[PDB]
């Protein structure tokens, strides 16, 4: 059934496994008419599709003209995203193909479940973990290519770089998700955190800076910290 | 009119015959049920006194031979059974209804209610449902599972109903996905109308068949059945106006004579929102919404 804190564990079996978030799908700017009205327009957005085991990240870009002519977006949104998920497997070597994909909002679960019909042993599974992979759109470089893109394109990354040589997957998905609940929370202060020190660069090939173990320690502290203020600057505490 | 004679009534038992019910107690000289209607279906049922477990009952038409039920002690219920001869069962229905040992069926002249719930239902249909071949008649009960349950388990003793799931490859075409799960119009109409009920009369006829195994037995599975058959219609933006004008009738008596007292267990909450209030159909059941609305404004 449903991913939880009582079976976090399993996200870093040998189970292959996907987590899609679609909350950058279908992305607006809000403004107003010359009658003074008020109208979307589209911008490029993307499918946030991860392996929590290896770090793969399959950043399937949507760009705006795929909304061209199309009426009740919002609810496309969720059938384009498992469109090009069930594309995605499709494209998978069997022995790639998830076990299961886990998709962190609920309304997900029916328009996934119809387009993986043909792929009755994957399991479908909704989560009550509140991921911050909203957020995946202020990594600089992943902003970057969503915005470039003139064309519907998937490109691959790695969201945990070279970190995997030198810690476990499980702290290597917290690291991420301390950095990303982070950047959801001040976006402007996180990024000030990462990239303060001018000496620590981020390679070409990587989407973090090259932070020694000792650094990941005081840069993990600083966001933490970040999460705890806000959260006071929010309730006042 | 045709009679349905009783060998006797050994046990305390409540005898329903269509939507009536009457109570016959222990070793009473009971002989049967005269005067039934020729023209329809009809279900003959059963709940005895001393275990309200189980209602059971066969499903005839008095057409298709001479039936009568005889109580069996070791099997502990009344059975239907079919008299081949002819002449017996004539004589034997004679000096019963001389001696006025039976219940009229008692139809007031004004009433359409059973002809308005079994409008579509044929015997030939139920015995496809009802596998049981050496017999004219169909016995159901409380207990008995669909094919479409044992799939989530004696297949002899299961009602073969037509198997409906939204999110199967049946009802959604590739490269459709969205539109067949949003708008079920092709589902409806060309899976199961064109290429499996062949008309909407043996759909209704299913589905009225569901609804009356719902009401008299409690049978879950059939209620199960009747939702969806029911959903699959409103779930659909493009639906002929004849069938939509003669489901509001359906539904409409349907909910007429549900005991009010069951509504809480025969009526999915979810099922009537959506049918009624969300669906492209919200504002094609009119008769069905009224008498829903008054009826049972605690379910909405
Ligand atoms: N003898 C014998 C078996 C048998 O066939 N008995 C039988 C047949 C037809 C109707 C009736 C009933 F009216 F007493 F119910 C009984």
């Amino acid at each position: 059934g449903a991913m939880n804190s009582s079976n976090y564990a399993e996200l870093f079996n040998n189970d292959i496994k996907l987590f899609v978030d679609d909350t950058n799908v279908y992305r607006v700017t809000v403004h107003k008419t010359f009658e003074g009205n008020v109208a979307t327009k589209a911008i490029n957005g993307c499918i946030f599709t991860l392996n929590p085991k290896t770090g793969h990240l399959f950043l399937k870009i949507i760009h705006t003209s795929v909304w061209a002519g199309q009426k009740r977006l919002s609810q496309l949104a969720k059938w384009k995203t498992a469109e090009e998920v069930s594309a995605l497997v499709r494209s998978l070597p069997k022995e790639e193909q998830p076990k299961q994909i886990i998709v962190t909002r609920k309304a997900m679960l029916d328009p996934l479940e119809v387009h993986m019909l043909d792929f009755p042993n994957i399991a479908i599974r909704p989560t009550e973990l509140r991921l911050p992979f909203s957020a995946a759109m202020s990594i600089d470089k992943l902003s970057d290519v969503v915005m470039k893109a003139t064309e519907p394109q998937m490109v691959l990354f790695n969201i945990y770089d070279d970190w995997l040589d030198r810690i476990s997957s499980y702290t290597a998905f917290s690291r991420l998700t301390l950095l990303l609940r982070a950047l959801k929370t001040n976006e402007e202060s996180a990024k000030m955190i990462l990239l303060s020190d001018p000496t620590i660069t981020i390679k070409s090939y990587h989407l973090w800076p090259s932070f020694t173990d000792e650094q990941w320690i005081t840069i993990e502290s600083q966001m933490r910290d970040l999460i705890l203020t806000e959260y006071g600057r929010k309730y006042n505490v | 009119m045709n009679t349905v004679p009783f060998t006797s009534a050994p046990i305390e038992v409540t005898i329903g015959i269509d939507q009536y019910s009457f109570n016959v107690k222990e070793n009473q000289p009971f002989h049967g049920i005269k005067d039934i209607p020729i023209g329809h279906v009809h279900v003959i049922h059963f709940q005895h006194a001393d275990n309200s477990s189980m209602r059971y009952g066969y499903w005839f038409d008095c057409r298709m031979g001479n039936f009568y039920i005889q109580y069996d002690p070791k099997d502990g219920l009344y059975k239907m059974m079919e008299e081949r001869d002819g002449a017996k069962f004539e004589n034997i229905v004679h000096n019963f209804k001389e001696r006025q040992m039976m219940v009229s069926y008692p139809k007031i002249d004004e009433d359409d209610t059973w002809y308005n719930l079994t409008e579509f239902v044929q015997m030939d249909k139920i015995r496809k449902i009802v596998r049981k071949d050496e017999n004219q008649f169909s016995y159901v009960d409380s207990s008995m599972t669909t094919v479409q349950e044992n799939e989530l388990s004696d297949p002899a003793h299961s009602l073969n109903y037509t198997v409906i799931n939204f999110k199967s490859r049946e009802a959604i075409r590739p490269g459709h996905e969205m539109e067949d799960f949003l708008d079920k119009s092709y589902y409806l109409n060309t899976v199961m109308l064109q290429g499996i009920f062949k008309n909407s009369s043996n759909y209704f006829g299913e589905l009225q068949f569901a609804f009356l195994n719902a009401m008299f037995f409690g049978n879950y599975g059939s209620s199960l059945q009747w939702h969806a058959m029911i959903e699959l219609i409103c779930s659909s933006a493009t639906v002929p106006k004849h069938m939509l004008d003669k489901l509001d009738e359906i539904l409409y008596y349907q909910i007429k004579t549900l005991p009010e007292q069951y509504s809480d267990i025969l009526l999915n909450e979810r099922v009537w929102n959506i049918c009624l209030y969300s669906s492209f159909q919200k504002n094609s059941l009119h008769n069905t919404e009224k008498i829903m609305e008054n009826k049972y404004p605690e379910l909405l």
